[PDB]
């Protein structure tokens, strides 16, 4: 099993804006308690699930746990890359699996809810906190 | 573990 994506970087700055705060407190909150949230709350354990070719095909793995801990530690710079992480999770599920599979339908429902919630995003980004690299 | 095959099902 490959290591999970980093959630903190000493060479990267730490930023918190109103949109990232919203993504953590509303979007990630409401997608975490969704009924179809469990297959995307952990990194894909390709060893354990008989999926040896998974990381040949998913070159950027992503899960709601990694995104959650990235938002908690203020690892992101702005909201766009957190939204990109969510979209990468959904697209990883899509590319890896088949359009009629149950997990693809679950990811599609999650993505629809996510797109609604991010449509409810604050339009103007306001910086709350910034810390330079250590 | 029974509650594991449920994981292995929705990721054929």
């Amino acid at each position: 099993n490959p290591p999970p994506p980093e959630t903190s970087n000493p060479n990267k700055p730490k930023r918190q804006t109103n949109q990232l705060q919203y993504l953590l407190r509303v979007v990630l909150k409401t997608l975490w308690k969704h009924q179809f949230a469990w297959p995307f709350q952990q990194p894909v354990d390709a060893v354990k699930l008989n999926l040896p070719d998974y990381y040949k095909i998913i070159k950027t793995p992503m899960d709601m746990g990694t995104i959650k801990k990235r938002l908690e530690n203020n690892y992101y710079w702005n909201a766009q890359e957190c939204i990109q992480d969510f979209n990468t999770m959904f697209t990883n599920c899509y590319i890896y699996n088949k359009p009629g599979d149950d997990i693809v339908l679950m990811a599609e429902a999650l993505e629809k809810l996510f797109l609604q919630k991010i449509n409810e995003l604050p339009t103007e980004e306001t910086e709350i906190m910034i810390v330079q690299a250590k | 573990k029974p509650s594991f095959y449920v994981y292995s099902r929705v990721k054929n």
